[PDB]
């Protein structure tokens, strides 16, 4: 049993017709202090998987090392390591899910919420969640922390059920994710303007975008707001 | 919350962020924490929103009644009324208030009233959760008898840093200029102050 | 205090109350009468926390006796039981509630019927053919459920009561030092001196 | 410890075609111990019926209180109180004890004597009004009653059909609740006749 | 829960209700609280269903290997003792068991009470569970050694009924067993709802209840 | 302090027919007042004509099912591809559950299939392994809403034959699979109305001598 | 609970869902969360249901007496001030979380009130367990210079977000529009996207199914003449 | 369990132990023998938490019986009492201590003297002419302090024991259901079947 | 405690105050919080004095053994050893450490290791109770590729403010300069840095 110290906030994601999108801001908070501004919380595994992590950053860095070691170990005595016997999103997820549940069962958890996004060998989209309790679930849209409360409602307006996935393009899906990140910057007190975004497509592969910023923000209406009720000046 | 009041040559300027939080949720991102208790006596509010509103409303009532009987009250008098409420009800209140005002005789004055209900008259004052991160910056950069433009820049730069580091602070930077010329409201948006 | 029982038969109400008073590991008395006569044809037994019990019982007694003098008329057992219930329902939301459970046994001279009321400290009133407070009913209700008839004689009611007490004396860990038994009927209230 | 489940009990009400029905169990207990099988929880003030679940001392107290208030209402107004008006009186009376409340779950049922419209309503222990079109439930088997009513109920039932529906809702809910049962009563209410029926049920 | 068992002239009667509770919610009304350890040995369950079920089924397996090793059926005393020592290891750990081990061995009919606290008591009459207190009244008043099998079966049945009526956490149905030197005999499942009304009419009891 | 348990909501229902059995469950997964998934399967085909659902804390439910599927696999290896009977599976599951008596699987488990005589079978489990065969059983969040309805409509409880007035009960006539699925759908539709953790979808697994079949029905998404 | 408030060109609109819960159970499927303080001052309430009802009826009563005393139509700031001072006095124990809106001789107004007595001003607001789902919609689609039709759409879309994504919210959407120079229109059940489907079976019983012990006529009439 | 007494007279040791076993509000048995014969001339009575009592007593019994067989010799009461004390002093600092208090009554055939030892669950041993565990001694010690002589006969010891029990039955709130009495002397151990 | 490490053109400079406290009592006013784990790899210590000493001693042992086998370790390697201890024993430790070192290949490098045991490579880092008060000042005044004299002034001014506002910080300002030229120790007394 511990408490989280340096933390990362929401990770958000969704499926679209040819793949998946995932995003997360670049902040490492220390309670109410916005301490570390250059923290990458999306970690690619090969060219077909991206693991997005929220929660304790020290435990994130530990998981990041486990994944790096997993790739090394998979290549051992494996001539098809870059082909048929490469790591799949489903393999990577089940491994983490196994680790998370085992750690909670020893009353010493990895204080994280994780979303594994990727595309399988057969072109199928993979998107599944796991957390410190070992709880797992899958949905067309997935989000952690505040994203669950604010992002999911917006992303579910695009993909409300399974049948909406083929009807959703990459441009529409990215637009929805970027909008959600803006909303989280308006409303989450432990968020940052700077974020990373990753697209895993079955045709165009893995596209990893860094140093993105929330833009097209609405603040001008603030000038007209005066006092808390009766004040006019 | 990041609030400050700074005296300068022509008077005094109040400054504040616009963020109100319930834990990590931002309940209001365009809050007005600079509130008027008299024509040229304003206050900055930090702590409980309900407590500080209830106090400021009572003070505005007292000073309105003072004015009807004895004419325009001094900034010191306004600070005393705030103090009396904050001190006598210290067990039940969570309010950190900065009182700032302009007289023609006394010019610009700033009084800070922390949690206990004590009063401290200062050349400038900072308060709120975000003030912790700018004690060094403000102490190094503050000068007496600054110009209006210099003081606006000083507050802008200071609150910019407070917002950058404090999660409980954010949104727009509101300011209120108190001089003989009158009362001027200023606003500065994220795109402006973040790039400083 | 510990065990208080009540049974309404054909023409009377029988109340059985334990004799023991206890303070910690010591029995202070073995002949305590846990009852007050509220009126000539109404008897109230009681049990609960020390002090509260007697203070409440005597307070009720004084009020009913005052009513009797003022009107030169005896209140019905139903009216008394309702007065008592209101006092307890008033008590439960007070600064320090009376921690007392009572049984009210009375003979209504107007209807020519015996009546038994069970009232707990919350002000929960119920009219019954037989009743008990605390852990008493747990041992005795199975026998009463089996043997009770509404046309029983007073002697048959006493025999069924002996059976209930015998079961208590076998299975209860606490020694309550026997019971004082009182019968309420048309001719008033009397004590069974041999039980 | 929980005041609302010491004594146990349930109340359910339903609307029908030009009729209402209200029903309750007869149990009064002290937690696991069953004390009385004759503790009726439905009272009436003129043509307005009130069922009350929860702490038995408060059930008895509130009945005596609403009898008091409705009798004064009638003396001054020179008419019997109506269900809509009584519902507001119950709400007012409960909220006046906002921070020292009666631990009860009241249910109003009746037909407006002027309009002829069937009316039911439910309350929380502090006065919030739930004015439902279909049914109201209250008590220690409220979850059970919700499941039964939500599946068995259909609108515009005739009195003799409504009787069977509400009875089966009560009986089968009570038989899945340890603190309810020991008998049951059902009131069938029409504009100018009211029939009361005691149901035969398992006594455990 | 109400369970009882008593020794008498013609063996031992074993009776139990069938209710399982989860707070105020009635989870089940068809619980077998009597366990068949072996054709000459019975075990009752009270408190934790999982605990009683697991440890008594583990006991039956212990008793079986005893028979293979020793060419002899285990005694009621030895069986009860194995259980007691098994649960004693986990004392204070949170186990919740109230059981009776009933059978017929070389010493005649045998009846032992065993619980998770560590008690192991031999006796002619026991009743365990939340409703035991109601059952004891009917047992103690009507129990004799010179009881016929017919009357003894009724007594155990009537005693459960008394508890099922009053105790909110007891009810459903009555399961009856008779243990002889030729083995135990099951005497059926009896719905309390139907049984109550029948007993009320035939016996005259429960006058306070209307039917 | 770290709490190793959680509540993922969900409700399940098992009904045994004369020569069939159904195991139904909603597809909604939740924490507190949030929805995690509107379609997260909860009832599984475990092999040997046995279906299983472990409702409550999803992480413990997933682990138990995973372990039972594993137990079936090794039962074939160790005993010459012998079919695991429903009664044998039930006993095995008790030992899986009681192996964690002092750190329980926080789930209410139900399995369904056919007994060795070909008749429908449902078994119900508590979190620590107490089990019993049942004809009708609901588990999970809205179990208390559904079970009283099934007592009435499956076992005809408190129902008597008209004209006799309480003297003669309604006879226990068997139900078809089509009649059972109607009761399942009405149970979940009613539970959806009054329970916030129930909704989105309903997946039913039907077991016969021919095998395991699935049926899916939408539920309200509010 | 999801409640919202949205300002527009010539007025203000508020909206709410219709679900009431006790734990995981739904007590009322068609609850009315939109309250009338005065003819053109309405308020949506979240939190403890009896408290939002009681505090609204009280302030509305005092607002009516004030309007009669002053011979003026009531103002939103009056209702705002009276509510916050009442709630502040009870230090949060009265669990009323309100969105107060209306039109008066001063113009159109929109405020929020919390249980401890703090008020906030805005062009768009949201309260309750579904406020985050609703605020996500408002932050995505709100703009300056909205028309009446656009504002009703935005408000109901915000409530729907709560209905679908928050388990504490559900059933129907209620709306009230307060436009300057007009009567306030209260649109009860503006949307109804959660009608229950037809049941597979009818559970109407044969008459005589239930066992009965006794029957009797209940005397509801008064004591009769003669 | 509840009351265990012991008195050493001229030529014997008398142990009196209560018969009741209780689980909550119910008396499970009223004929329980709270004693084990450790050797032909050594008897140990015991009282404490359920399970611990019998488990410990039978564990001690098995060890002394093993010693007897191995050496073909009976240990002195003093040697037995010391063995028991060490087991309890070992127990008190263990993960889960035995919650048991004991009295050891024995006749030393070498010295031709009766001996009584009192040992509590901590491993506190004391040799006494008379002793008690729990709340027993509180009621009985004043009578024993008054009436006891070391030259008393067995019959005089039994009469003084009856007096002690009569006082317990009057002033103790709990019903312990009488006592089983056993005498340890040169001829071995026997039970008084009428008391 | 106020500690910082700053990279510059020629390498890296570590800085620290000298105050150790037991509540409000100053148990040591001339503490050396700049500690050596290798010839040109040093660390700044904050938190528990016992914990941070025990850690630094173990690290110095590991790097001494590393050197005997594999030659001079990198600053990253030293930071990794610190991390491994701080992360794996996070439940029982209270240590906030800044690791700073000079390579010829990698030049000046700074790694900060807060309470959780996470690692963060930065151009400069601040830590300790007193660091809170200079987040604004340091963020505004830090530049990359400063000169030795500029960096010494930056640390001096920064820690001067941290000491001024933090009661847990005080005494002398110690500094350690790490360059190709070697290892230089600097000290600055109250009379010097207070008047800044
Ligand atoms: B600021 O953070 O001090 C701010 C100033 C306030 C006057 C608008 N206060 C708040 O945001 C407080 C909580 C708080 C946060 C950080 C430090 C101290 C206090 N919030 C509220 O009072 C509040 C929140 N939600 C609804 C209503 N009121
Ligand atoms: B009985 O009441 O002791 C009964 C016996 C058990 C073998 C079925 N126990 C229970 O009903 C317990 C709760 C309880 C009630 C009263 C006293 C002690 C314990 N419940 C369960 O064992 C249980 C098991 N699975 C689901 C729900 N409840
Ligand atoms: B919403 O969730 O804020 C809603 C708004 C209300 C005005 C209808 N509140 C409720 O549904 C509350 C939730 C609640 C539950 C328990 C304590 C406090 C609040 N419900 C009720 O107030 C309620 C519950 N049962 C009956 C009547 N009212
Ligand atoms: B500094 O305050 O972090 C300082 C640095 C230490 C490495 C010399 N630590 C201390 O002074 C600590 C207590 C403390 C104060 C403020 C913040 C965190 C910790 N003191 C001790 O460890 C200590 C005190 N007295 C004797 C021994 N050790
Ligand atoms: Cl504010
Ligand atoms: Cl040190
Ligand atoms: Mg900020
Ligand atoms: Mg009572
Ligand atoms: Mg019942
Ligand atoms: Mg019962
Ligand atoms: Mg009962
Ligand atoms: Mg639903």
């Amino acid at each position: 049993t511990q408490q989280p110290i340096v933390t990362g906030t929401s990770v958000i994601s969704m499926k679209y017709d040819n793949g998946v999108i995932i995003a997360a801001d670049n902040l490492g908070s220390y309670g109410s202090l916005l301490r570390f501004n250059g923290v990458e919380r999306l970690i690619p595994v090969g060219d077909n998987t991206v693991v997005g992590i929220s929660g304790d950053i020290s435990d994130m860095q530990h998981i990041e090392r486990l994944l790096k070691d997993l790739v090394t170990e998979n290549a051992y005595d494996n001539p098809l390591a870059d082909a048929e016997e490469a790591l799949e999103p489903s393999y990577i997820f089940e491994y983490l899910a196994t680790v998370m549940y085992q750690r909670r069962s020893k009353m010493n958890p990895l204080w994280n919420a994780i979303i594994v996004a990727g595309v399988q060998s057969n072109g199928d989209q993979f998107l599944r969640y796991v957390n410190l309790l070992g709880v797992t679930y899958s949905s067309p849209t997935l989000a952690t922390g505040f994203g669950a409360h604010m992002a999911n409602p917006l992303l579910r307006k695009v993909v409300d059920r399974e049948s909406d996935i083929p009807k959703t393009t990459v441009q529409v899906a990215e637009e929805a994710i970027v909008n959600a990140m803006r909303v989280l910057y308006y409303r989450d007190a432990r968020s940052s303007r700077n974020f990373s975004l990753a697209i895993i497509d079955k045709n165009t592969g893995l596209t990893f975008k860094k140093n993105l910023q929330v833009e097209n923000m609405k603040w001008d209406f603030a000038k007209d707001i005066k006092g808390y009720g009766t004040q006019k000046i | 919350t990041s609030i400050m009041a700074v005296t300068f040559k022509d008077g005094v300027i109040l400054g504040a962020d616009s963020r109100t939080t319930t834990g990590a949720y931002i309940a209001n991102r365009v809050t007005d924490k600079l509130t008027r208790v008299h024509d040229k006596i304003w206050c900055c509010r930090s702590g409980s929103a309900a407590d500080t509103q209830a106090i400021a409303d009572i003070v505005q009532y007292h000073l309105e009644l003072y004015t009807s009987q004895y004419g325009t009250p001094s900034t010191e008098t306004a600070a005393s009324v705030f103090k009396e409420l904050c001190y006598e009800n210290k067990d039940n209140l969570t309010a950190g208030i900065i009182v700032a005002g302009y007289d023609d005789k006394n010019k610009g004055e700033v009084y800070t009233i922390p949690l206990g209900g004590s009063v401290h008259k200062l050349p400038y004052a900072i308060a709120g959760s975000g003030s912790t991160f700018i004690y060094g910056y403000c102490d190094k950069n503050f000068r007496e008898n600054m110009s209006k433009e210099e003081t606006v820049d000083f507050i802008k730069h200071s609150l910019s840093q407070a917002i950058k580091w404090d999660g409980s602070s954010g949104g727009v930077i509101r300011m209120v200029v108190l001089t003989a010329a009158g009362v001027e409201r200023l606003i500065f948006y994220p795109d402006e102050y973040e790039q400083l | 205090m510990d065990i208080i029982l009540g049974i309404r038969v054909q023409d009377s109400v029988i109340l059985a109350s334990s004799k023991a008073v206890t303070r910690g590991i010591s029995v202070l008395k073995d002949s305590d009468d846990k009852t007050r006569q509220l009126s000539p044809h109404t008897l109230m037994s009681f049990a609960g926390e020390a002090g509260d019990t007697v203070q409440f019982a005597e307070y009720i007694q004084a009020n009913i006796q005052l009513y009797s003098i003022r009107e030169d008329y005896e209140l019905s057992p139903q009216a008394v039981s309702s007065f008592v219930r209101q006092e307890l329902a008033k008590s439960i939301r007070s600064r320090r509630p009376y921690q007392v459970n009572v049984l009210i046994g009375g003979y209504d001279k107007k209807k020519n019927k015996p009546e038994l009321y069970q009232i707990d400290y919350l002000g929960t009133k119920v009219e019954l053919p037989y009743g008990a407070h605390g852990y008493s009913g747990f041992y005795t209700f199975s026998l009463l459920d089996h043997h009770y008839r509404p046309d029983m004689t007073t002697e048959e009611g006493l025999d069924l009561l002996k059976l209930c007490v015998q079961e208590l004396e076998k299975r209860m860990p606490m020694d309550f030092k026997g019971v004082i038994v009182k019968i309420v009927d048309k001719d008033g209230i009397r004590q069974v001196d041999d039980f | 410890s929980d005041p609302s489940s010491i004594n146990g009990g349930i109340v359910v009400a339903m609307t029908g075609k030009d009729c209402v029905a209200i029903a309750c169990d007869l149990r009064l207990g002290s937690q696991s111990l069953g004390v009385s099988n004759k503790f009726e929880k439905i009272f009436h003030y003129g043509h307005v019926f009130l069922g009350i679940t929860g702490l038995a001392t408060d059930v008895t107290t509130l009945n005596e209180m609403f009898r008091y208030k409705t009798n004064l209402y009638k003396l001054k107004e020179e008419r019997a109180i109506e269900p809509e008006t009584f519902t507001q009186l119950v709400s007012s009376s409960l909220y006046e004890r906002r921070f020292g409340p009666y631990f009860v779950g009241p249910v109003v049922a009746g037909i407006n004597s002027k309009s002829g419209k069937p009316f039911i309503a439910g309350f929380d222990l502090i006065g919030c009004i739930d004015e439902a079109k279909d049914f109201i439930v209250s008590g220690t088997a409220s979850d059970q009653l919700f499941g039964m009513c939500e599946s068995l109920y259909e609108p515009n039932l005739e009195p003799e059909d409504l009787f069977e529906t509400i009875s089966q809702a009560l009986l089968n809910a009570a038989d899945r609740d340890a603190l309810s049962g020991w008998g049951a009563v059902v009131y069938i209410i029409k504009k100018d006749e009211v029939v009361k029926r005691y149901l035969k049920m398992r006594q455990d | 829960t109400t369970t009882l068992a008593f020794k008498f002239r013609h063996g031992v009667i074993v009776a139990a209700d069938s209710r399982a509770t989860a707070g105020a919610y009635i989870a089940s009304q068809t619980v077998k609280k009597v366990i068949e350890i072996n054709p000459y040995l019975l075990g009752t369950m009270a408190g934790g269903a999982a605990d009683c079920s697991f440890w008594e089924r583990l006991l039956a397996r212990q008793c079986r290997i005893y028979e293979l090793r020793n060419k002899e059926r285990i005694s009621v005393a030895a069986a009860s003792k194995l259980l007691a020592n098994m649960v004693y290891q986990y004392k204070g750990m949170g186990l919740s068991m109230g059981t009776m081990i009933c059978g017929w061995d070389k010493r005649g009919p045998g009846l032992y009470y065993v619980d998770s606290e560590g008690n192991r008591i031999s006796g002619a009459t026991f009743s365990v569970g939340s409703g035991s207190v109601y059952a004891y009244g009917v047992l103690d008043s009507n129990y004799k050694w010179d009881l016929s099998v017919e009357d003894a079966l009724y007594l155990g049945k009537r005693s459960i009924l008394a508890a099922a009526h009053r105790d909110a956490y007891s009810g459903g149905s009555v399961n009856l067993y008779h243990v002889t030197e030729d083995g135990w005999i099951y005497h059926g499942n009896h719905d309390v709802g139907e049984l109550f009304w029948k007993v009320k009419e035939e016996e005259g009891s429960f006058n306070n209840v209307i039917g | 302090q770290f709490n190793p348990y959680g509540d993922n909501g969900g409700t399940i229902l098992g009904i045994a027919g004369e020569d069939f059995a159904v195991l139904a469950g909603d597809t909604r997964n939740i924490t507190d007042y949030s929805i995690n998934s509107r379609y997260e399967p909860k009832v599984f085909d475990c092999g040997d004509n046995i279906v299983m659902s472990a409702n409550g804390f999803a992480a413990d439910g997933d682990a138990l099912v995973k372990r039972f599927k594993n137990s079936v696999k090794w039962y074939h290896f160790d005993h010459n591809d012998k079919k695991l009977s429903i009664n044998s599976a039930a006993r095995n599951i008790q030992h899986l559950l009681y192996s964690r008596r002092f750190f329980p699987y926080y789930v209410y488990n139900i399995i369904a299939g056919l007994d060795e005589d070909g008749k429908g079978a449902v078994y119900s489990f508590d979190p620590v392994g107490s089990y019993q065969r049942e004809q009708c059983r609901a588990g999970g969040a809205a179990a208390s809403l559904i079970m009283p309805f099934l007592d009435n409509q499956v076992n005809f409880k408190n129902q008597y034959e008209p004209g006799t007035n309480g003297k003669v009960k309604k006879p226990l006539k068997y139900l078809s699979v089509e009649e059972v699925i109607k009761l399942v759908r009405d149970s979940f539709t009613s539970a959806t109305e009054r329970h916030i953790q129930v909704g989105d979808g309903l997946e039913i697994l039907i077991v016969t001598k021919d095998g395991v079949r699935k049926e899916f029905y939408e539920l309200k998404r509010d | 609970t999801t409640i919202v408030g949205v300002k527009f060109n010539n007025g203000v609109v508020i909206a709410a869902d219709t679900r009431s819960t006790q734990g995981p159970i739904v007590a009322d499927k068609n609850c009315a969360k939109l309250h009338r303080i005065s003819p053109k001052i309405w308020c949506a309430g979240a939190g403890t249901a009896a408290d939002t009802e009681a505090v609204t009826q009280l302030i509305g009563s005092n607002i009516e007496l004030h309007s009669l005393y002053t011979s003026r139509e009531p103002r939103v700031v009056s209702a705002l001030q009276m509510l916050k001072q009442h709630l502040f006095k009870y230090q949060g124990h009265i669990g009323a979380y309100l969105i107060v809106a209306g039109v008066d001789p001063t113009g159109s107004h929109l405020f929020s009130i919390h249980a401890h007595g703090s008020t906030d001003v805005g062009y768009y607001l949201s309260l309750g367990s579904g406020s985050l789902a609703a605020m996500a919609v408002l932050e995505s689609h709100w703009k300056q210079d909205l028309t009446k039709e656009e504002a009703i759409k935005l408000a109901s879309d915000a409530i729907q977000a709560g209905i679908w994504n928050d388990l504490g919210s559900g059933s129907n959407v209620d709306v009230c529009v307060m436009e300057i120079g007009k009567d306030a229109e209260y649109l009860r059940n503006y949307l109804t996207p959660n009608v229950r489907e037809e049941k597979q079976k009818s559970y109407k019983f044969p008459r005589g199914t239930t066992a009965v012990l006794k029957e009797s006529i209940v005397n509801i009439c008064d004591i009769q003449e003669e």
